[PDB]
């Protein structure tokens, strides 16, 4: 042979890369060995390492012991050569030529070497780049590669210790196979055999999004998974600055021509991950010169309706991409249901959203890291004080919490293989099963046991934002079929307003501009304000509250479909309200002893959602601001009263709870009225009897690639929350940006 | 959704 015996090689007469032997053939050799179309090695050099009597046999056996321990892939001289002998390839640093050069065999490539390389740098640019370089760009080129590239010293490696390196794009021979410089809430990768955790990715498996966008790696994914995994790690170790191709390339360390493929591909993958919002997001803001996506994406215009978390998330993204965005907001402020009172001494208290439920991988957690801000993790302790002063017996709460969960356990048994039509309110179902235990057991509940049960139901009502007789037994917890956000529940101490303001910074936002009509029967979208001002763009994104879609505040033309409307009306616009009280001194410290909150056992069944729980707004235990919630039927019981009457009502409750002392009068308070705020009229969505969690998906479907929908009530995995809304913003920005 | 519960959350099913 003076030619390659592998089917279809573009090399009629090959050169050896290795030079391991003195007997290294330009010339004839029994067999050539094919690694790539531009890269071959002779049988002398093959014998050099493979054969006992030869010199390189030492190296190869050493290497094959290491490779068998760490990796799953089979040791072989081909493998050895690809891992250990093939030359490195480096592009030039200087922008004039940027030509790819081969390094001499005796030199190991490193990040700093690849950062600062000019043509012919021994430890010049007029010489023409190697023939094989342009051939690397061909489709089939990757097809004629014996082995998938394996990366050396990958930033992702510490994160991936539980996997075999080769099963995940990495070299099992690399010495460098909670990490330093990484937030405890950033866990981007699933561990092997780990149950559902929100936003995690499998490092060894392409996701469906990735398969559809990159179907060429359906056959062989390992080059993809290596580069994705690297990028994710680069992003999560340095999430305050834009990840760019320039910053990635120095971390791709693999020998051979395949390195050039890697470098060219890393750019497409990066843009895909940016658009999707997996990388280069949060409150990262880019300067006016720079944009996160290339000029191709920029010939699009968007108007975004609503400037809550959903509308702001989408705006920020699209802005950062280089797309033209303008935001129209009904109120005289941004934030929607994020609205923070800054006027209390020391602490900061939200009128809407303030807790984060599950920080791990939560985009809110990433934004807190970016702005260097604090989250207070909630403690477990919450004692239930009764109207009178008696902290409930520990063995009473424990067992009523048990009984409560068993009811729900019976509900989920009941609901199997039922249909929307067979559905029934969760509240009815609960009490039915409740009466059954009474009857079939014979044992009855005391007045206290009953009161403590009621507290637990009110927590459900708080969670749903409704009386349980409105909430679907079949589907109330639908979203839990999906992976939820793991980790800490935290109080967001400086408030979500810091985040909301940062997101908003330097965007085209029009306040006091409610939209009245949206016309998309034309070529352009036509958007009209209540006063009459007109805006037009190629695409529009509605992010208004569920309750306003239900009231039909906006005229759509064409109207929404009967399907969309059935979706919209099958969900409930849930409601809670809050009260915040200031005091001169912390009157609860003695009794409460530094818990984040304390319970309140409802005196009667009909007073159930009336200040069920009081939150201590100072993690520092210095200031005296309490916060409390009104939920369920209690919200109805408070519709008529004015703030003062409510405040008194709250005060009656506190003096009864803290009987054994003098309760000081409040110096400062607010009472929230979200339900009557004409542009909001709710706190969060929930599934009504008869409904399905598919409603979210339906509400989320764009009309004719021009009208798009984001928001709290469009996020099936993560309904109700700032995180959910934010993520729906990022999801829609991604579709809008596409093509 | 119960994913809104912070204090004394349900483990129902
Ligand atoms: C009291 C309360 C407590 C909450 N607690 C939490 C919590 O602890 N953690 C959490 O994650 N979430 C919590 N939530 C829910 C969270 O606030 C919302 O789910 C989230 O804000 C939804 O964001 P959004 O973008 O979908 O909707 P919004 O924030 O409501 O954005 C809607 C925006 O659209 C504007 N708009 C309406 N109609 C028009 C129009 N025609 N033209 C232009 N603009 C219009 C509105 O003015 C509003 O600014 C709470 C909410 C409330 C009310
Ligand atoms: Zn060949
Ligand atoms: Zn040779
Ligand atoms: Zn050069």
């Amino acid at each position: 042979y003076r030619k390659c015996e592998k089917a279809g090689c573009t090399a009629t007469c090959p050169v050896c890369f290795a030079s391991a032997s003195e007997r290294c053939a330009n010339g004839y050799t029994s067999r050539w060995y094919h690694l790539s179309c531009g890269e071959h090695f002779c049988n002398e050099c093959f014998d050099h390492y493979y054969r006992s009597h030869k010199d390189g046999y030492d190296k190869y056996t050493t290497w094959k012991k290491i490779w068998t321990s760490n990796g799953k892939t089979e040791p072989s001289p081909k493998a050895f050569m690809a891992d250990q002998q093939l030359p490195y390839w480096v592009q030039c640093t200087k922008p004039e030529c940027r030509k790819w050069r081969q390094l001499t065999k005796e030199i190991q490539l490193t990040p700093q070497i690849a950062k600062t390389y000019r043509c012919g740098m021994k430890p010049h640019c007029s010489l023409p780049e190697d023939l094989r370089v342009l051939e690397v760009s061909n489709h089939w080129w990757y097809s004629m590669l014996i082995l998938p590239p394996l990366l050396k010293d990958s930033v992702a490696a510490p994160l991936l210790s539980a996997y075999y390196p080769d099963c995940v794009g990495m070299s099992p021979s690399c010495t460098s196979t909670h990490v330093p410089g990484m937030n405890r809430y950033f866990q981007p990768f699933y561990q092997p055999n780990e149950c559902g955790k929100a936003l995690c990715v499998r490092p060894d498996v392409m996701e469906l999004d990735e398969l559809y966008e990159f179907p060429e790696y359906s056959r062989d994914p390992t080059m993809y998974l290596a580069l994705r995994n690297l990028i994710l790690a680069l992003w999560y170790t340095n999430c305050k600055e834009a990840l760019t191709p320039q910053k990635c390339i120095p971390h791709i360390i693999v020998r051979g021509l395949v390195r050039i493929r890697c470098v060219q591909e890393v750019e497409r993958i990066l843009y895909f991950m940016t658009r999707k919002g997996l990388i280069n997001t949060g409150v990262l803001s880019v300067g006016a010169d720079q944009y996160l996506l290339p000029k191709d994406y920029h010939n699009k215009s968007v108007i975004i309706i609503g400037a809550g978390p959903a509308g702001l998330a989408a705006a920020r993204q699209l802005h950062n991409f280089g797309i033209k965005v303008t935001v129209l907001e009904a109120k005289d402020r941004i934030g929607g249901r994020v609205w923070d009172d800054k006027s209390f001494k020391g602490v900061t208290v939200g009128r809407g959203a303030q807790i984060v439920n599950g920080c791990i991988n939560n985009p809110v957690a990433l934004m807190c890291e970016q702005l260097g801000i604090s989250m207070h993790k909630f403690g477990e302790r919450c004692d239930l004080i009764q109207e009178g002063g008696r902290i409930t017996d520990p063995t009473i709460d424990k067992r009523m919490d048990f009984h409560f969960n068993a009811l729900l356990d019976v509900v989920s048994e009941w609901r199997k293989d039922k249909t929307q039509l067979q559905d029934v309110p969760l509240g009815e179902k609960i009490e039915e099963i409740y009466k059954a235990f009474i009857k079939e057991s014979g044992i009855q509940f005391s007045e206290l046991e009953g009161q403590v049960l009621q507290f637990h139901l009110s927590n459900l009502e708080y969670a749903c934002g409704s009386n349980l007789h409105q909430v679907s037994a079949r589907s109330w917890d639908h979203n839990e079929f999906f992976a939820q956000f793991a980790g800490d529940h935290t109080l967001l101490t400086p408030g979500y307003s810091v985040i909301i303001e940062k997101l908003a910074e330097g965007l085209d936002i029009q306040l006091k501009s409610p939209v009245q009509c949206i016309d998309y029967s034309g070529d352009e979208v036509q958007v009209t304000t209540t006063d009459g001002t007109g805006y037009s763009a190629q695409k529009v994104l509605v992010t208004v509250p569920l309750a306003l879609l239900q009231k039909g505040a906006i005229q759509f033309n064409p109207p929404l479909s009967e399907k969309k409307m059935k979706a919209i009306n099958s969900l409930g616009a849930g409601i809670i309200e809050k009260i915040a009280l200031q005091f001169p001194y912390r009157f609860w410290d003695s009794k409460v002893q530094g818990a984040d909150f304390f319970g309140h056992v409802p005196p009667s069944a009909s007073k159930r959602g009336l200040f069920a729980v009081f939150y201590d707004m100072d993690p520092q235990k210095k200031h005296s601001v309490l916060m409390s919630v009104i939920a369920g039927e209690a919200v109805a019981s408070v519709r008529t009263l004015d703030d003062k009457q409510v405040l008194q009502q709250c005060m009656a409750t506190l003096r009864e709870l803290f009987k054994e002392q003098e309760v000081p009068d409040p110096t400062k308070y607010f009472v929230t009225r979200w339900s009557t705020d004409p542009w909001i009229q709710m706190a969060y969505s929930f599934v009504k009897t008869g409904g399905s969690g598919e409603a979210y998906d339906i509400i989320a479907e764009d009309i004719q690639g021009t009208v798009f929908f984001a928001g709290e009530a469009t996020n099936r995995h993560f309904p109700q929350t700032v995180t959910g809304a934010y993520l729906s913003g990022v999801r829609e920005a991604s579709k809008i940006a596409a093509f | 959704a119960r994913t809104m519960q912070t204090a004394r959350k349900s483990t129902g099913g």
